[PDB]
């Protein structure tokens, strides 16, 4: 019952021309306003614009220079481009009718789309460890795409696991891992980082040691 | 621009081809020389004029077509109260 | 161009009734903003609610309704449900563009407050011999999800040079995130005392440490 539908590329490097793709089925495209709208890695929507069941279209006055929508009846789909792309251009988009002037029916699920020169980057992984439950972590660092596939104990140990969110530091990716055992399980017992990144094709596995000093 | 009230006893009085007002919201617009360039055709205006057309309007129009096309002079200012029940255009 | 603002976040139980309101820069919020509402709950899902100020979308259950609020348009839920618990974002139409608000956070408490869980852990000896270092302050169980994160080195807030995540849901429906703190292997060894700080609901949680 009325789905739209993004595409386009995941990944673009800075300085091109980003293309995108509103699939609509269900309804025909001559009958709403239809749009883009972005959400930025910290919570922040951007209306982009719309184009109208007759073509019309309107820009957010921040990208007039840039952003241009167009669309095709016939395949029954509007399209956005995006030239002179800029990190600050990744996010991801979405489509959205607006019943005109009031809410919004039929949203799309989104793609996302990254803008980014780095080349593709295999992680360093390293240990982080404290020095009645102990709690171990695994710092995977400086890698480029996501994802990783972050393990502990090779799946075997899967309770009180928090892999958390990557975040962008110097252009390169890095996130955490951290798993939870009992006090009398280590040192006593090994634990393992697992730490797969398909892209790189690179695999390691960090055990995880007593302190330093210092 | 901060602008007179105007009653819909006056409103009701402009309902021509050729002497055209609208109620959109609770505002009054003189559709008169704008109704040759309706993308929407003329014949819905006037069969409508004299009328508030906020039900048929704001569901076809994005918020921002209207300071488009119509000269802000046209914008003749806001309705006084409202219109009489017989001359409110409802959803179809 | 209008800026339009709207609450950091709000916490409310179920059964409850929950506004939530949305201010313009500029003047007071009337119809002709055509004030419009949107919720996002996790995995990019949107779903609109409001339009034209007052208008139910379809398909929307009927304890949402907006009105105008004194200055500001308003988001009214009426018996707000555990599953209610999602950001909303306002959007109103000044000087013919349409604008987002930075939304915000509804927490409609599906099981007891808890506090969080801080685990700071320092820079690996391995990473150091790259010149490099990066504290890590994993933060878990939280709820309600919104947490300030600090740091402190030798005693003073650090301006620069870190980053934290978004406040994630775990499967257990609180929250967790993690805050990193990047150094230089000089700066590291320059100084001596060490803290991420973790304010939530309240109360402030720290975990600090010294090279040794
Ligand atoms: C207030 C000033 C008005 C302006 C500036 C205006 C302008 C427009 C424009 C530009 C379109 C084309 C929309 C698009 O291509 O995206 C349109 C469509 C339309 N308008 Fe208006 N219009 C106005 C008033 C009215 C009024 C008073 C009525 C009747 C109540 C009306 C009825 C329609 C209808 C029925 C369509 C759609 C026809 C179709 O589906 O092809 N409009 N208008």
């Amino acid at each position: 019952e009325v789905q739209l539908q993004e595409s386009g590329p995941s990944l673009v490097k800075p300085s091109q021309t980003l293309s995108l793709t509103c699939s609509v089925t269900g309804d025909s495209i001559t009958s709403g306003y239809w749009n883009w709208i972005r959400k930025f890695p910290g919570n922040k929507l951007e209306y982009m614009g719309y184009i109208s069941y007759g073509g019309s279209t309107y820009y957010n006055p921040s990208l007039e220079s840039r952003i241009s929508i167009t669309r095709d009846t016939s395949k029954n789909q509007y399209y956005l481009q995006l030239n002179s792309v800029t990190t600050e251009d990744t996010a991801t988009y979405f489509c959205a009718r607006l019943f005109g002037s009031y809410y919004f029916d039929y949203w799309g699920q989104g793609t996302t789309l990254t803008v980014s020169s780095a080349k593709t980057t295999p992680p360093s992984v390293y240990p982080l460890a404290p020095g009645s439950m102990v709690t171990l972590g695994c710092l995977v660092k400086g890698y480029f795409p996501e994802p990783v596939t972050v393990t502990w104990n090779s799946g075997s140990l899967s309770s009180g696991v928090h892999t958390f969110p990557a975040v962008l530091q110097s252009d390169l990716y890095t996130l955490s891992s951290s798993v939870t055992v009992p006090s009398s399980t280590w040192p006593s017992e090994t634990v393992t980082c697992n730490v797969a990144h398909p892209a790189s094709s690179t695999k390691v596995d960090k055990k995880i040691v007593p302190r330093d000093c210092g | 621009m901060n602008k007179q009230k105007i009653s819909p006893a006056e409103v009701a009085k402009h309902n021509k081809p050729d002497d055209c007002w609208v109620v959109i919201n609770g505002y009054v617009y003189d559709l008169t020389r704008f109704l040759p360039n309706h993308p929407g055709g003329q014949d819905v205006i006037k069969f409508n004029a004299g009328k508030d057309v906020t039900a048929i309007f704001e569901p076809l129009h994005a918020p921002n077509v209207i300071d488009k096309y119509i000269a802000p002079e046209k914008k003749l200012g806001p309705l006084q109260g409202s219109m009489p029940p017989e001359l409110v255009c409802p959803p179809y | 161009q209008a800026v339009v603002t709207q609450e950091s976040a709000l916490t409310t139980s179920p059964g409850e009734t929950v506004t939530l309101t949305c201010r313009s820069s500029t003047g007071a919020v009337t119809t002709s903003n055509y004030a419009n509402w949107v919720q996002e709950k996790p995995d990019h899902l949107f779903t609109g609610l409001i339009g034209g100020t007052n208008k139910r979308a379809p398909g929307v259950p009927a304890r949402f309704s907006g009105s105008l609020i004194g200055d500001k348009a308003a988001l009214t839920i009426t018996g707000a449900q555990t599953e209610d618990e999602a950001i909303y974002f306002c959007a109103l139409w000044d000087s013919n563009h349409l604008v987002f608000g930075g939304g915000t956070k509804l927490t409609v408490l599906g099981q007891p407050k808890s506090s969080p869980s801080v685990t700071l852990f320092p820079p690996s000896s391995e990473e150091l011999e790259t010149n490099k270092a990066t504290l890590v302050c994993t933060i878990t169980d939280f709820y309600p999800g919104v947490v300030t994160v600090d740091w402190k080195v030798d005693g003073t807030p650090v301006t620069q040079g870190m980053e934290t995540t978004q406040p994630s849901k775990q499967s257990n429906n609180k929250y967790m995130a993690s805050s990193y703190l990047t150094l230089t292997a000089r700066a590291w060894e320059r100084h001596s005392s060490y803290s991420c700080q973790v304010t939530h609901e309240g109360h402030t949680v720290e975990k600090s440490l010294s090279p040794a």
